[PDB]
């Protein structure tokens, strides 16, 4: 039970550094008018 | 010629058009709605609901009705002149006459609206897909406010033009058909539902693929054979989002005519059914597996109960003429409640 | 401009027009605040004009008296209100003050000039110039810090604040030591939201609410001089749009996530908001109604601890999940709850039996039945009860009202969020009025398939 | 300019639906019980028609 | 230096996988916004599905008393549904690691909490997505708001009821009966039919209906003959066509006779706004009447509002109404109730 | 037509008005 | 037309009385007696039977004024004037202390003349809603 | 509760940081 705990802790953690380090990357300049 | 002078006259173009048409509609229209504000203002149904029922009782818009006629009248047609009120204007509006007055005449009414728009189609040289979509709230109508009560013991139980005797009649049909589980009202709720998704998300699309035809904010004034959004943008964009999206307008705004309309027929085929009493009220499988198994439960034998409740209380207040006497101790209900 | 043609927005997206105009927007500001400030006075002396002395506040609808009576104004032990007269002092003030920021108001909207970068370089501001916008920024928040040194200063010295977790029932006292452990406000902080935790809603005594309150103007202020002396960084600039309607969405997304969060203060919470005031919360009305026919029935000579009810668990006593003695029924959903009137009876492994059948107090007894009939249900025409009740009492608690109230505002304050930020956006890129006919992106790229 | 006749028939006829309720002519004409008519010093119950054919008899009692 | 920052990062590692997160050459558009999507969609249907078809009966209301959902246990496609947590746990987090076993999960309610919880993140960035990719194709922005009154839904009867209630086993059945179950319960506790913005909800559904099937009609009454007889005339349209494929006059000149003439629109732009708008705001309402009543501010009360002289109450249909309200309440689990009130 | 319709709606509706308003004054 | 004492005192009530008896019925009374079931002790109601039943039986407009002054059990052996709201205890209740003599004998009018105008309804419950 | 839950999230988030702090370099 608690190596499942840190394996879904493990993926939440991927997804959201992803999502948030992601939409920092200059996302405003991914428009077709650039 | 004379029918010729007529036709020349009644197809003027007017402010309100009128037409042939205009004869049927205008009258039943007008005494439909009136008949409505006339009953909701003035007339009572103490005579025949026990219930108090206008404006001049005290009931705002939520509370006041023109109820169906008393029990007692059957389907009688109630006639003005009929043997029942025998001419009396009092006796008629005690009685209930202007529930059948309502339903008559809005039901001609219907009828010239939706051959106001065949007319009307016509004259200017269109496809006459209104009236058809039309003959959609027609079905639920007939079947709803005529076919059903006539298939039960009396106008009574018909829905009573009003909020919360439309109410009434809702949570009646869901205690005593189990309506909720029949699959014609599903199919209903699909069409009513898939038609405000549609409504929404074409209002929207259109709105959001639209070409920069002006410089201002405002892209309403920026508005011809050009096409005022781009469908391939739109297209991409639902393909990509949903996975499929349309490609063809025509298709499209069939599509947003058809579910709806489908939705009121399908609806109407379960309302002739309950008519009948030929209901979807139980599945006999779990009715007999719950009837030998006391441990087996789930969300239909609940609602089952739930109907049962319903009946029991409501049955002897909505139907004061059955002089139904339930003692407390016959009503079901669970534990403190 | 003041027209379509000189401005591009129509009457109604009228007040866009505002968007490039300093000193009209900020007159729409000033007056805007004039209004708050305008409704505060006038429904404060509203209240108290219609305010009775001898009933409780939240069966008089009141939703603005609670709060002073909750800062320490005119409350006796228990939360009589007695001195219903700095109310009247803190409307008028209001009020007045609504008269000037009117004015002010008025005078920057109509009479002053336009824009504010031309006679002037202090109140002036290009919407793209992120150094001014972090400067202004930094001042507002050491204002919101100075603020959070006013209740504190106010709790800690000036009287101090109403505590219903008062050794001797609720009653006004001065915080003579508050919370300062990182470990504790912040263990507030990084708490789940769900049940038994509650994240910061769970605060229930005034040592940790005015420490957190220190915290946040240290934070607030620090931060404010932060703002105010430094450049955003590169990351940040690369990452946020830099624009007024932009400032707005964020202002808006940020503001609808705080009405969420008071809808559930309102709710949940008893510390911040007593029940003295505000009334019962529902758990703490359903739990008073189990108290309530525990003690009729035990003085009917029922063995509680003992009564086995219809479906196999205790009819007035179970336990929760966890282990802790509980009270029985549908009220077991709410065995989080932390009341005055039942913390007394409390023991470590939940409920005190031995409490429970010697110990129980006649007031404990008028608190559960004064609460458990003033839950907060009831219909939208003030008809006390649940939906199936008949017209006699009037009555929706105000905890109802605040939460339902700030839930729509919420609600809709986070549309607008997706609204503006979307707006913004698209304001930013260029494509904001359409899609430009001889530029369209699809037709620049490969078909799906 | 057309304001006048308007001025002279609205609230007539404003005034005459206040009248058709002030003066209770409502009541006579629907046939719509006074909050002092529902139930009388003989009858405690619900007056709910039961002849179809002979409703006016019944209405009568 | 304006507002965009209007720049690039040189084929870097970080940078490509950017790149074909925001691909919007990708049959499917995969944004950041679907970097959460996609997960907490998969979780939550693949724990649906599994569960729907073999999940054992749950203890939904506390008392001990589990009720069966699944296929295998006896339901069919209209009874089955994935039955709410148990309210012993109310709003407690109870996820499978917090369980002794996986068996305990199922018996408490789990998989509801676990399904709700994943299905509303994927859903919001469900919503963040429609902007994201309308973002990248330069499009306007306001196709995630529309789309934001159904998830606004799904957020009152899965969330917010929940914990205005106290409890997840208040929340909304993933399952039709079930679905029938909330509703009925809702309407004998807060007489939610007597709400008004249930009603604008209702006047956003039917009014959403006919508009779609006016709108659909007038269009398909007006097309252009470009197609033969007995051929479908969808064929006289083609996808990517600049030339309008009906008369719009002529569709005007029809609507404006059969009301009248102002009553009908000359601005499409006008009309496509109206028709996304109404049934958004209905259903936007109808929302908040489900979180508010979550809250216990009920619909309109006229019970006993009409007294005779003498005092004696003259019923209307809000007593009617009241009186299956009074079935649904006084019927509605039957043995999960001690006490004369019901509160929570 | 026109005056026939307009007046066929209007003047009914102030009739009601006047008489609903003087509703509002009864007591019971 | 209730009764004053138990002696048989009877005395007429006009319509104003019954207004302000209503109201403050409403006011002080009229959660669990919303409607005079007992929402914190259904055993006990405001209904006619239960009322007569009681010792000393509280059938009469004098006895229900003193039930005001002085709450007791059912039985009459002991007070509850610590748990039900009274004249006697109107410091620890102070909604009671706005109540005179005439508000009392009021608001027994209103509870003494409901059961003849709504007859099974007063002290009925849900039942009769 | 355990270290080892804070050491893979700290972890994981500081590999994904360090990833955005070279792209910002
Ligand atoms: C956008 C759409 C997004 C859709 C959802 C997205 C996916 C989210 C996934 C996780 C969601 C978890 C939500 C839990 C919220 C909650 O249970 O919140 C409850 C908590 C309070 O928790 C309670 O806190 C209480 C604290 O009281 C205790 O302490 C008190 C101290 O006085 C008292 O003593 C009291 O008696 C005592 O019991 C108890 O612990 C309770 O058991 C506990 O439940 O509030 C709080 O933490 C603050 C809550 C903040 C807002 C919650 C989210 C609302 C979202 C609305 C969106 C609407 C618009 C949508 C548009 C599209
Ligand atoms: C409370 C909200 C609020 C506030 C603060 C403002 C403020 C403002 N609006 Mg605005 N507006 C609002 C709501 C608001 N509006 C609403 C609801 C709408 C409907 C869509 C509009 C539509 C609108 C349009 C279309 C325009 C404005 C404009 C303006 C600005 C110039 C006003 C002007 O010249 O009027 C002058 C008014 C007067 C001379 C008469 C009023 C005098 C005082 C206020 C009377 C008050 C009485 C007194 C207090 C006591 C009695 C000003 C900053 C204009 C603008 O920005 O142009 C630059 C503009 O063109 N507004
Ligand atoms: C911080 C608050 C805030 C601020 C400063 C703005 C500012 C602005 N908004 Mg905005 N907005 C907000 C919140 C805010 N919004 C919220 C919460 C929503 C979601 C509902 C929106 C949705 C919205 C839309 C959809 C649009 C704007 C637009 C605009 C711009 C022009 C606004 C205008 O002329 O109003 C004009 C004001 C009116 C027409 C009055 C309408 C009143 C509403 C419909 C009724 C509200 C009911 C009310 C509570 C009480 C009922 C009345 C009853 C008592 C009789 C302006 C920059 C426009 C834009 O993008 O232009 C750039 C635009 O199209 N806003
Ligand atoms: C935070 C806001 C808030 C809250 C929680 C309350 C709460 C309360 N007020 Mg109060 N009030 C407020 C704001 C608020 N008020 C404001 C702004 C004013 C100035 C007009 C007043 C003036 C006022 C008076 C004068 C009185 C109260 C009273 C009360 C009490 C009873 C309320 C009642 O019957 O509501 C009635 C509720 C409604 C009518 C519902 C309103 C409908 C909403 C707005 C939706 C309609 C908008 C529409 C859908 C928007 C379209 C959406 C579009 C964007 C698409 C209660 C404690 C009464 C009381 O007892 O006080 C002692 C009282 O006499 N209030
Ligand atoms: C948000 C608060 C706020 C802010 C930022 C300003 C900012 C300003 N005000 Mg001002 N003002 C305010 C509130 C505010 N006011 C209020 C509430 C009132 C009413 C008492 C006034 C009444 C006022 C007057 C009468 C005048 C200003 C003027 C000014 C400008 C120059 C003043 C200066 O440098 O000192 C400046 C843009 C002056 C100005 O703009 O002259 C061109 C000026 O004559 N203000
Ligand atoms: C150093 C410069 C400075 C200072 C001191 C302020 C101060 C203020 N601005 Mg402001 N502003 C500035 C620069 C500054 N601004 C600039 C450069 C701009 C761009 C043009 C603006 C634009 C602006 C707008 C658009 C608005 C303000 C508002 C406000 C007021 C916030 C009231 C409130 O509720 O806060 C929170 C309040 C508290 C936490 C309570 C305590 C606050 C302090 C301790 C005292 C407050 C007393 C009173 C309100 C004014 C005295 C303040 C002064 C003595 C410092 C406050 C008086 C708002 C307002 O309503 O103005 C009246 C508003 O709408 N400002
Ligand atoms: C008044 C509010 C306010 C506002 C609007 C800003 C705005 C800004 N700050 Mg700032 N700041 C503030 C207060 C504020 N600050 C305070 C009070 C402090 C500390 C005293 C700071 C300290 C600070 C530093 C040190 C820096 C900024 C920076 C920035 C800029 C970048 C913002 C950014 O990327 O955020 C995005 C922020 C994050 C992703 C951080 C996540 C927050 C963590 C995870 C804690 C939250 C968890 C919490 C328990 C759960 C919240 C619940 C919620 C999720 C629902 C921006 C202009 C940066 C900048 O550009 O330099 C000037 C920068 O380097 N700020
Ligand atoms: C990660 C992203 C996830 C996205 C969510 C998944 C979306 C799946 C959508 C599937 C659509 C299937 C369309 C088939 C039919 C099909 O292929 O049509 C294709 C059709 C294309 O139309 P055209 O314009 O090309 O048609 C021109 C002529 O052929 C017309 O005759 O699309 C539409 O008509 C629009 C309506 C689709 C909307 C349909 C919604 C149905 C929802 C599913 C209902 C049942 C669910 C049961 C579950 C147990
Ligand atoms: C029955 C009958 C008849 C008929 C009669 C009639 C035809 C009547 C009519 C009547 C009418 C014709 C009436 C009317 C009425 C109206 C009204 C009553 C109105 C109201 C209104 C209101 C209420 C308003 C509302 C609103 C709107 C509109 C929107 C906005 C908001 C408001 C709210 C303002 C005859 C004799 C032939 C024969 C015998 C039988
Ligand atoms: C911009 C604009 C606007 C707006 C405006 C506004 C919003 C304004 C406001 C204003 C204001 C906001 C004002 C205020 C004022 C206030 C005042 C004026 C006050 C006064 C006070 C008093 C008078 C008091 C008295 C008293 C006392 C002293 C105490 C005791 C009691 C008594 C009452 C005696 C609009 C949209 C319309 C449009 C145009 C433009
Ligand atoms: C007074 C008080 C207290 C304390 C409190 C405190 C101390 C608080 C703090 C708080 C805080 C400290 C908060 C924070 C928050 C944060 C947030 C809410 C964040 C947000 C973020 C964002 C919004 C971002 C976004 C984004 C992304 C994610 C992507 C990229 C782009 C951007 C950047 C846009 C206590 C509890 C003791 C008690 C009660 C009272
Ligand atoms: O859990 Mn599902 O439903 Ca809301 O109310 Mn109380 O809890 Mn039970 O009763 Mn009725
Ligand atoms: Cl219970
Ligand atoms: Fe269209």
């Amino acid at each position: 039970m608690f190596t499942l705990k840190i394996f879904v802790y493990s993926c939440v953690a991927f997804f959201c550094s992803l999502f948030i380090f992601g939409f920092l990357s200059n996302d405003p300049s991914r428009n077709p008018n650039r | 010629g004379w029918f010729d002078l007529l036709d020349d006259w009644l197809k003027r173009d007017r402010f309100v058009f009128i037409g042939w048409s205009g004869i049927l509609l205008f009258p039943c229209a007008y005494l439909a709605l009136g008949a409505w504000f006339t009953g909701t203002t003035f007339v009572s149904s103490w005579y025949t609901h026990g219930l108090a029922s206008s404006y001049l009782e005290g009931c705002n818009f939520l509370t006041a009705a023109v109820s169906s006629p008393a029990n007692s009248m059957g389907h009688s047609l109630l006639f003005l002149w009929g043997p029942e009120a025998q001419g009396d204007f009092t006796r008629w509006c005690q009685i209930g006459g202007l529930w059948t007055f309502t339903a008559l005449h809005g039901s001609f009414g219907l009828i010239g609206f939706c051959l106001r728009q065949f007319e009307i189609a016509r004259l200017v040289g269109l496809r006459p897909y209104n009236a058809i979509a039309f003959s959609g709230p027609i079905a639920v109508f007939v079947s709803v406010f005529l076919l059903y009560p006539l298939g039960q013991a009396s106008w009574f139980f018909a829905p009573s033009f009003g909020v919360a005797a439309i109410f009434r009649f809702l949570l009646f049909l869901q205690g005593f058909h189990n309506w909720t589980l029949n699959p014609f009202h599903m199919m209903g709720v699909a069409g009513i539902l898939g038609g405000a998704l549609l409504c929404a998300i074409h209002g929207a699309t259109v709105e959001n693929t639209l070409f920069e035809d002006g410089e201002a904010s405002d892209t309403f004034r920026a508005f011809q054979s050009e096409e005022t959004y781009s469908m391939v943008t739109a297209n991409r964009f639902w393909s990509q989002i949903f996975g499929v999206a349309f490609a063809n307008k025509r298709w499209l705004h069939f599509f947003l005519l058809f579910v709806p309309v489908t939705g009121l027929w399908v609806s109407s085929i379960g309302i002739v059914g309950l008519a009948l009493n030929l209901r979807a009220y139980d599945f006999v499988s779990q009715e007999i597996r719950a009837a030998e198994d006391p441990e087996f439960e789930t969300f239909y034998t609940k609602n089952i109960l739930l109907n049962e409740g319903i009946r029991a209380w409501m049955a002897a207040q909505d139907q004061p003429h059955e002089n139904f006497v339930f003692p407390e101790e016959v009503l079901p209900r669970g534990n403190a409640l | 401009g003041r027209s379509i043609e000189s401005t591009g927005f129509a009457w109604w997206s009228g007040n866009a027009r505002l968007i490039n105009l300093s000193g009209k927007l900020l007159g729409a500001h000033v007056a805007h605040a004039g209004l708050i400030v305008f409704w505060t006075g006038a429904m404060t002396l509203f209240e108290t004009s219609h305010f009775i002395p001898e009933k409780p506040l939240y069966e008089q609808g009141m939703i603005l008296l609670p709060h002073l009576a909750t800062l320490g104004w005119g409350v006796a032990p228990g939360g009589e209100i007695v001195n219903t007269y700095p109310y009247f002092a803190t409307g008028v003030i209001h009020l007045v003050s609504s008269a000037v920021l009117g004015f002010g108001g008025i005078y920057h909207s109509i009479v002053g000039p336009d824009v504010l970068e031309d006679s002037f370089s202090f109140f002036g501001y290009d919407w793209r110039d992120k150094n001014k916008m972090t400067t202004i920024l930094g001042i507002h928040l050491i204002l919101l810090g100075i603020g959070a040194f006013l209740l504190v200063i106010k709790a800690l010295f000036i009287g101090g604040i109403y505590d219903t977790w008062a050794p001797g029932g609720g009653d006004i006292r001065f915080i003579t030591n508050p919370t300062l452990n990182p470990a504790i406000i912040f263990s507030y902080l990084l708490k789940s939201p769900f049940g038994g935790e509650g994240w910061i809603v769970g605060v229930n005594n005034m040592e940790d609410v005015i420490g957190g309150h220190i915290w946040i103007g240290v934070t607030c202020v620090i931060g404010g001089i932060w703002h105010i002396l430094t450049r955003p960084f590169s990351w940040a600039r690369r990452a946020f749009v830099w624009s007024g309607e932009a400032y707005l969405s964020y202002s808006l997304g940020a503001l609808a996530l705080m009405g969420q969060t008071a809808a559930e203060y309102a709710w949940y919470n008893n510390t911040v908001y007593p029940s003295e005031f505000y009334g019962p919360t529902a758990a703490e009305a359903s739990q008073a109604q189990a108290f309530t026919f525990l003690v009729r029935d035990q003085r009917l000579g029922a063995n509680i601890a003992s009564t086995q009810g219809p479906t196999g668990l205790g009819k007035y006593l179970m336990r929760s999940p966890t282990g802790e003695v509980i009270l029985g029924g549908e009220t077991m959903r709410f065995w989080d709850l932390r009341a005055p009137w039942l913390e007394p009876l409390r023991s470590s492994n939940g409920l005190d039996l031995n409490k429970i059948k010697n110990d129980i107090q006649p007031w404990q007894e008028r608190r559960a039945a004064e609460y458990m009939t003033h839950a907060p249900l009831g219909s939208l025409n003030s008809v006390g009860g649940v939906a199936t009740e008949i017209n006699s009492v009037n009555y929706v608690s105000p905890r109802s009202w605040l939460t339902t109230s700030h839930f729509f505002l919420g609600f809709f304050i986070f549309i607008g969020h997706l609204w503006h930020a979307g707006r913004a956006r698209a304001a930013a890129a260029g494509f904001e009025k359409g899609i430009n006919r001889e530029n369209e992106p699809v037709l620049s790229m490969r078909p799906l398939d | 300019r057309y304001w006048v006749i308007h001025s002279i028939t609205i609230p007539s006829l404003f005034i005459a639906g206040w009248l058709f309720v002030s003066t209770g002519l409502a009541y006579d004409v629907f046939g719509t019980p006074r909050p002092n008519e529902y139930f009388s010093e003989n009858r405690q119950q619900v007056p709910l028609i039961n002849d179809r054919f002979n409703a006016r008899e019944e209405l009568d009692d | 230096m304006t507002v965009t920052l209007e720049r690039r990062e040189s084929t870097s590692l970080w940078e490509r996988f950017c790149s074909w997160i925001t691909s919007t050459e990708n049959r499917l558009y995969i944004g950041w916004f679907g970097v959460l999507m996609i997960p907490c969609l998969l979780t939550a249907t693949t724990v649906f599905i599994i569960a729907f078809i073999a999940a054992p009966p749950v203890d939904i209301d506390g008392i001990r008393e589990p009720v069966s959902g699944s296929l295998l246990y006896g339901n069919n496609i209209i009874t089955g549904a994935v039955v709410p947590t148990s309210n012993a746990i109310g709003l407690h987090l109870y996820p499978i690691w917090e369980a002794a076993s996986l068996d305990e999960w199922l018996y408490n309610g789990g998989p509801y909490q676990l399904v709700v919880l994943h299905f509303l993140l994927g859903v919001a960035a469900y919503m963040g997505r429609e902007w994201e990719l309308s973002y990248r194709l330069g499009m306007r922005p306001w196709i995630c708001v529309a789309f934001s009154a159904p998830v606004a839904a799904a957020t009152a009867v899965f969330l917010i009821y929940p914990i205005g209630q106290g409890s997840f086993s208040d929340g909304m059945p993933l399952g039709i009966s079930g679905t029938f179950n909330f509703m009925l319960v809702f309407q004998a506790e807060h007489n939610i039919l007597m709400h008004p913005f249930h009603m604008a909800g209702v006047a956003g559904v039917f009014g959403g209906a006919l508009f779609s099937a006016m709108h659909g009609s007038l269009v398909t009454s007006s097309l252009i003959r470009e197609t033969t007889e007995n051929e479908s005339p969808n064929y006289g349209y083609k996808l990517g066509q600049e030339e309008e494929t009906y008369n719009i006059v002529a569709a005007h000149g029809y609507f404006g006779r059969l009301i009248f003439q102002y009553a009908s629109f000359n601005n499409s732009r006008a009309l496509h706004f109206f028709l996304g708008l109404w049934p958004v705001v209905g259903i936007w309402l109808t929302s908040i009447g489900i979180s508010t009543m979550a809250f216990n501010l009920n619909g309109l009360n006229f019970n006993q509002s009409i007294v005779d002289s003498q005092g004696r109450v003259i019923n209307t249909w809000a007593d009617i109404i009241n009186r299956a309200n009074l079935g649904i309440e006084v019927m509605h689990e039957r043995n999960a109730h001690n006490f004369p009130l019901d509160l929570a | 037509f026109r005056w026939l319709a307009i007046h066929g709606l209007a003047i009914p509706t102030v009739f009601f008005f006047g008489a609903i308003t003087a509703m509002q004054f009864i007591q019971r | 037309e209730v009764a004053k004492d138990t002696n048989g005192g009877i005395l007429n009530i006009a319509p104003e009385q019954l207004k302000r008896g209503k109201r403050l019925f409403n006011s002080h009374c009229s959660s669990c007696h919303v409607g005079g079931i007992t929402k914190t002790n259904p055993n006990i109601g405001l209904d006619l039977e239960s009322l007569s039943l009681a010792t000393p039986p509280r059938n009469n407009l004098d006895a229900l004024v003193d039930y005001m002054k002085n709450p007791t059990t059912y039985d009459g052996s002991e007070s509850i004037a610590q748990i039900h709201p009274s004249i006697a205890s109107s410091d620890i209740f102070p909604k009671m202390r706005d109540l005179s003599e005439d508000d009392l004998y009021a608001i027994a009018a209103h509870i003494l003349t409901q059961p003849q105008i709504q007859a099974e309804k007063w002290g009925g419950g849900k039942i009769y809603y | 509760l355990l270290a080892a839950a804070l050491a893979l999230v700290a972890v994981v988030f500081a590999v994904v940081l360090a990833l955005f702090a070279a792209w910002a370099a």
